[PDB]
Order: C-alpha cells, then structure tokens, then sequence
RNA sequence: CCCAUGAACGAGGAAUUCCCAGUAAGUGCGGGUCAUAAGCUUGCGUUGAUUAAGUCCCUGCCCUUUGUACACACCGCCCGU
RNA sequence: GCGCAAGACGGACCAGAGCGAAAGCAUUUGCCAAGAAUGUUUUCAUUAAUCAAGAACGAAAGUCGGAGGUUCGAAGACGAUCAGAUACCGUCGUAGUUCCGACCAUAAACGAUGCCGACCGGCGAUGCGGCGGCGUUAUUCCCAUGACCCGCCGGGCAGCUUCCGGGAAACCAAAGUCUUUGGGUUCCGGGGGGAGUAUGGUUGCAAAGCUGAAACUUAAAGGAAUUUGGCGAAGGGCACCACC
C-alpha cells in the first residue's frame, strides 16, 4: 500500500443479505457522509441498525461472497 | 547502470511479459524493444513446494523481487503482455497472473497499456490425448 | 561474479516524422566489445507502439510497427514496418448472427515497398429489422470482396510509401469501402486488420535522411 | 426408450459434423452435441481494479476484457456444474435461464 | 462379457483352429 | 467429634459436553435411599450476568428431481479363466 | 526478440442454416462438368417411382511398391498409484495418422422407422425462386437495382399445441386413413441359448466379408410405466442433544 488515507465515516441506509460459511457476516448498503453521491456495499461483521453510521479505514474495496 | 534521463517529471517505460500456466508463473521484463531482458524471476524460484508453484503468494514474492530490481535499476513504468499457454491447449490465463500484475502494481510503479499476447492458433495440430483423451 | 550492466550504454529512439510526438521510449545495448560493434546489435530491434502513445488524441487500439536502421549517436530513427490491432476489439467486433468478409491484396506503391493490406468486414443489421440472421449470399460476399480489392489497390498503387502511410492513420480507406458498399450489401466494421512488411529495396541513406525533415 | 425427440445434439439433415475437442479433457465430441461456453471478463478481476487504477499514467482508463470460447463434454460440463439435470416435464424448455447475475 | 469380445475370441480361435487345419496338411 | 500428620496440585495436550432471561453459574435448604446415612437423584429458594434475533461450514435428520439389469431390496444382482 | 526450413489443419463468423443417392463437404482466385427448386399460353406424348441376375460409389481401421516424416499415437520401455497392474495417471516411442496408384466391403453406416402416389387441423419462424404493395436507406428530384418491412405461392431441413385418429405405453401429422381390415411393389421375423458356430461353396496377397444348420438344453428370455429401496448424482429445509 503504502499510502495514507485519512479517515472517512459512512453511513448506512439499507440492510441486506447475511453472507459467511456460518452466517457471521453480512453484507450492507452504505453510504458515506462527505459526499452522498456514491454508495458502497461492505462486510461487516457484528448486529447493525437501519441509521447508525460507520468507521472505515478504507473506501474503495469491495464486498464479496464468504471467501 | 542508471539512465541518462531526469529523474523529476517524466519516466521510462518497458514491459513486462507474464507467463501464466496451470503449474508455473512467470515475470519476465524487458525493454522496449523486446529483445534486451534486464530481470526473470519465476514463481517456482521462490518456494519449496513443487504444487506450489502457481500461486499468487509465489506471485507476490516474484513480483516484489522484480520490483526491487527495477527501482535498482530504475525502470518506472511498465506495458504488460499477459499470456497463457496458449497453443493447442487451453487459452484461460492461470490464477497467480492478476495477483502478480496487482503486486507489481502495489509496490509503486506505472502501468500503462494492457493487453492479451495469448498465442492462440487458427488450427493447430491434434492434441495432446486420445479420442476418449483424458479421464479419471 | 561481476553484475553485468556496468558495460551497458543507454540509447534514444525517435519516430519518423509523419508522426506528432517523435520522442516515443529508450532502449539499452552492452558496449562495443572488441569485435563486436552495439550499432550492429541495435539494427534488429522491432518497436512495437501504440498509436494513441504517437499522436495527440486519435484511435488508441490502432497499432504500430517500428524498425531500427539509423544510428551515429545517442539517437535511434526508425521506419514504417508494420500495422496491427488490438485482440481485445478485434474479438469484440466478431458476434454471431453476422457475416464475416475477409479481403487480402498484395500491392507495391512506387517505390520498392512491397504491402499486403489485410481487411475485414462485418454487416449491419437495420434499425427496423426483426430479423435475427442477417447474411449475405456467396456472391454478395464475392462482389463485396472484388469492391475491396480494387479500392485497396486504387489507393496504394498511384502513391508512394509517405502517402499512404499517413492515409492508414485516420479511418479513410476504411470509410470509403463503407461508403462504396452501402448499395451491395451495408456493412459498417471495416477496418485494416493488418499490414506486414513483405520486401524491402537496397538501403539507401539519402531517403532515410529526408523522412525526418 | 428414446428420452429426447433430438438427441442431445443439432443435427438434423446432415449425417456428419466436425469433430472438437474439449477444454479440460480431450474427448472427440462432435461440435453440434458439445456445451458451448462465451463467457466474457476483465484482464484483471474486480479484487484489484481500483489499486490498477490508482497506478496508471492515463486519466480514467478503461481496463480491456479478454474473450475466448470453451467447448465442454456432456461429462465435464455436468462435473463442473455447467448444466444440471432436469424433470420431464421442465427438459421442454428451449429458452435458456433468466440472467438477473 | 458384451459382443465384441466375444467376437473377438470367437475370431481368434477360428483362427487358430484354421491355422492348424491348414499346416496340419 | 478433639488434637497431631500437611503429599500431589501454579488454571491443564489431542479431543469433547451443556446452555438465550430470572438463563448459565456461585451457593444453601427439603424428599427418596435411612436401625445408624448422600460426593447420587428429584424438587425448592438467594445473588445473578457476557453474547446471538443468524446459518447449512462441520455432526445428523427430512424432502424434491434424476438413474437402475435391485425387490431376500447394495449385507442386492451379475461376467470370465 | 529476429528471421529460416518441414509437415498437418482451416478456430472465432458456425446456426436444431445449406448441398449431395449414401459415406461426406468450411481460406482467396481461376478453369471444366453436373444438379434440385422456382418461371413458362415452348416441346415428345404414356415414354411409368417397383425391382431377383448384374453394376458404380462407399467413414475409420487393415495389406502391398515410392519421397516425406510436424503434432498425436496401437504394441514396447520406464516411474508413480494399489493387498495385487504387463489398467486409470505421467515421460519417450515402432507400425500407422499425410500423398499417388492396387485391394476388403464390414459400423449404434441409426430417423434403431424401404420407395411412389391420394387424403386428413391450426400457428410462428428459417433457406431458395417468383409475385404484389404504404414507408426508410446507397444523403434530399425521377426510374431500375441491392437492404429493411408487410403478405401470397411451390419444393426442402426443422419447431409448438390437441379427445382428428392410432398404439402395450413411451409417443407419432405420421408410427393416421385397420375386424367399419384390399392403392402398387422389393428385402425380412417366428420363445431364449447353442450360433452368426461346424461343414460345403464363393470372394480375397493377407486380415476376412456373402450364403448358413443340426444334435442337445431351458420356462423363461424380453418392451413400456407407478409407488418405499439405494446411490463414491444434483437441488433445498430443520435442529444450542449442529455451528457461529
Ligand atoms: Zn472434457
């Protein structure tokens, strides 16, 4: 990487679909709070309201399946 | 050993030729001309593992390593011709190749064009295999 | 146990003049090691650019060939060897419900420089049609084809090397075969697959000099 | 019995097809019985797109895709979950499945 | 035990046998 | 019951059990066994949480489709020297 | 990366599209010869699809004589796998795979359904030829040509539906017009093994094709299809005695 990014918050506005062997995860619609413009799909992992917020280190990567 | 050009605004540019098969890997880099290689490296050149060849973890090692040489070097931009097999056998590219051409991205160096030098054929000769071919 | 790129010189190539840009890479060769002369070892070196990297803002997945025959020092000029495409478009043109029609024409301009124009063609299916298959009888195909040829042997046999060679650059022979077939059958991806390089005349530096201003 | 009114394959007036062979094995099937494959993909897949496109000297560049046709067996493409199996009254179904992804 | 080795043994000892009918004269 | 005697044991390898609110757990008290008698079992009461509002990955079960030369039902049938 | 030489093959365009009696047929161009269908107010006038004897063609493999042997690859050699491999798997490799001529005439040569002719539902498409008609295009005006669109006709490869009808059922516009049996005409089958075997003839350089029984033995061998069964087949659902 190399390359320092500064910290961006999002937040969420819809809830979707549980991914992971287990049902650990789940995929989540989010968007970010600077510029409501575009939204990002993300893994996370723990119970998530509809309208709270969220802490990224990252803005860029995708969401995927289990693996 | 260095280059004779500015080292501020502009950069230089070669490629970078990937062989990727089902059991090997490749990070060849040459100039722009094709001819004069400064650096090979190969996947099976970083592991004890002969299954392991084909990775993107002995990608990874591979393409650092051919990184570091480069930025000795200081060749900073580079055109890549990705490759399978090719031939008479099958065209789809191996699974360590977007995981070397990522990590030779990752470690700070340009990429400029990208394209298939695949050699694929109009008709080849029979392949390998009978008529039944192979089969477990 | 010594590296050996301590004993390596660093060379610039230029492009000829029909071009914007004539700064296009570098290459590097060993030094001159006794017998062995680098300007001799720099004559067979293919370039292999792109055209969007040659010109300021034109088609980028046209492709160009370039060959080494000039050095005295610290500068390579090269010449016209050979032009390609992309694999990427040309498997993108290629679809099924369609006719294919591919035309090669071997032809010599003025001077001694023997081309072979490869050519391809593919149809056009109408904005009212409701058909899916959308082909052409062989003898269309064959009409279609001898249109291609005499108009890729019309533009090629009257001029030299310097006309057509910036004539290949913009879509023009590629449109005035579209234009010429609208009446057989209408066709709209045409475009000059490739040209290689067949025979070459005796050197000659004066012309060579003359290319570049 | 007879299962199907063809028999797996498009020939219907011929007589005699081109034989091909398959991607993963080799088999000699005849190119009209064969499970074709078209499948269409970047160069570099979307875990990297973004780190590409944060190394590039051009501005917006568009990453190029890669083409290539893949002819399986019967054997291969029901062992690499291609096509499934069917009931009797669902095999009457020409139209292939519904491409939501 | 399907038809065409079956066959094929069939064939052979035919063979044999004719081979033997032939130089036994 | 009283006084002496004062070992192993420093939160435990592979593996494995139980449990979503007055729950697990730390504690005590009744009943059975009982001539003397509870480290067991069944009940009662006190204090009283961490985490989860999901999944088919593992361990099993149920169902649909498909194939069958099986119907003693795969522990089945059956080919050859 | 640059060129050189040899042999093989014509991908993507490639389709339930076309041609051919069947095998079979896919780079461009030229030469020779043939043919279905469409069109005809031309011509001969019964000259006919049916066929034992006989005759041509006939996938691959197999044999014989010439230069070639790229790839692939029977037999063979080696190394793993397994209780056991002179099997699956991998590395080499002879004869063949490639050409010209001389042979054999066997395939799941299969639409597992002879050929001609008449009749019997609908619909939507595709290939050829002909015909009719608003509109767009080869830039703007007028005609013919090609393209697109709306139909009709004839032949052909094919598709969807059914109480026409049939069949044992899978299924079929033919496998229908059949006890309410009869349009014409070739080959061919009488339970299952023995057995496409022995002998005789015939054909062939060889390998081997064509015709082809009997003695004896058995009460079964087979075709269609419904329910639990069982998968080293696929797709789902549930469970803190399963998991997170
Ligand atoms: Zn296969």
């Amino acid at each position: 990487t190399s390359r320092v990014q500064p910290i961006k918050l999002a937040r969420v506005t819809k809830v979707l679909g549980r991914t992971g062997s287990q049902g650990q995860c789940t995929q989540v619609r989010v968007e970010f709070m600077d510029d409501t413009s575009r939204s990002i799909i993300r893994n996370v992992k723990g119970p998530v309201r509809e309208g709270d917020v969220l802490t990224l280190l990252e803005s860029e990567r995708e969401a995927r399946r289990l693996r | 050993s260095l280059g004779p050009q500015v080292a501020e605004g502009e950069n230089v540019f070669g490629v970078c030729h990937i062989f990727a098969s089902f059991n090997d890997t490749f990070v060849h880099v040459t100039d722009l001309s094709g001819k004069e290689t400064i650096c090979r490296v190969t996947g099976g050149m970083k592991v004890k593992a002969d299954r392991d060849e084909s990775s993107p973890y002995a990608a990874m090692l591979a393409a650092q390593d051919v990184a570091q040489r480069c930025k000795e070097l200081g060749i900073t931009a580079l055109h890549i011709k990705l490759r399978a097999t090719g031939g008479n056998r099958t065209k789809t590219p191996g699974p360590g190749a977007q995981s070397a051409l990522r990590a030779l991205a990752r470690s700070g160096m340009k990429i400029g064009r990208i394209e298939d030098v695949t050699p694929i054929p109009s008709d080849s000769t029979r392949r390998k295999g009978g008529r039944r071919g192979r089969r477990l | 146990v010594v590296d050996p790129f301590s004993k390596k010189d660093w060379y610039d190539v230029k492009a000829p003049a029909m071009f914007n840009i004539r700064n296009i890479g570098k290459t590097l060769v060993t030094r001159t090691q006794g017998t062995k002369i680098a300007s001799d070892g720099l004559k067979g070196r293919v370039f292999e650019v792109s055209l969007a990297d040659l010109q300021n803002d034109e088609v980028a997945f046209r492709k160009f060939k370039l060959i080494t025959e000039d050095v005295q020092g610290k500068n390579c000029l090269t010449n016209f060897h050979g032009m390609d495409l992309t694999r990427d478009k040309m498997c993108s043109m290629v679809k099924k419900w369609q006719t294919m029609i591919e035309a090669h024409v071997d032809v010599k301009t003025t001077d001694g420089y023997l081309l072979r124009l490869f050519c391809v063609g593919f149809t056009k299916k109408r904005n009212n049609q409701i058909r899916k298959t959308s082909y052409a009888q062989h003898q269309q195909v064959r009409q279609i084809r001898k249109k291609m040829m005499e108009i890729m042997t019309r533009e090629v046999q009257t001029n030299d090397l310097k006309e057509v060679v910036n004539k290949l650059i913009p879509d023009s022979i590629g449109k005035d075969i579209e234009k010429a077939c609208q009446s057989i059958y209408p066709l709209h991806d045409v475009f000059v697959r490739k040209v290689k390089m067949l025979k070459k005349p005796k050197f000659e530096l004066g012309k060579l000099m003359e290319l570049h201003g | 019995t007879k299962k199907r009114r063809n028999n797996g394959r498009a020939k219907k007036g011929r007589g005699h097809v081109q034989p091909i062979r398959c991607t993963n094995c080799a088999r000699c099937v005849p190119k009209d019985k064969a499970i074709k494959k078209f499948v269409i993909r970047n160069i570099v897949e979307a875990a990297a797109v973004r780190d590409i496109s944060e190394a590039s000297v051009f501005d917006a560049y568009v990453l190029p895709k890669l083409y290539v046709k893949l002819h399986y067996c019967v054997s291969c493409a029901i062992h690499s979950k291609v096509v499934r199996n069917r009931s009797r009254e669902a095999r009457k179904d020409r139209t292939p499945p519904p491409r939501f992804r | 035990m399907r038809a065409k080795w079956r066959k094929k043994r069939m064939r052979r000892l035919k063979r044999k046998r004719r081979k033997m009918r032939q130089r036994s004269k």
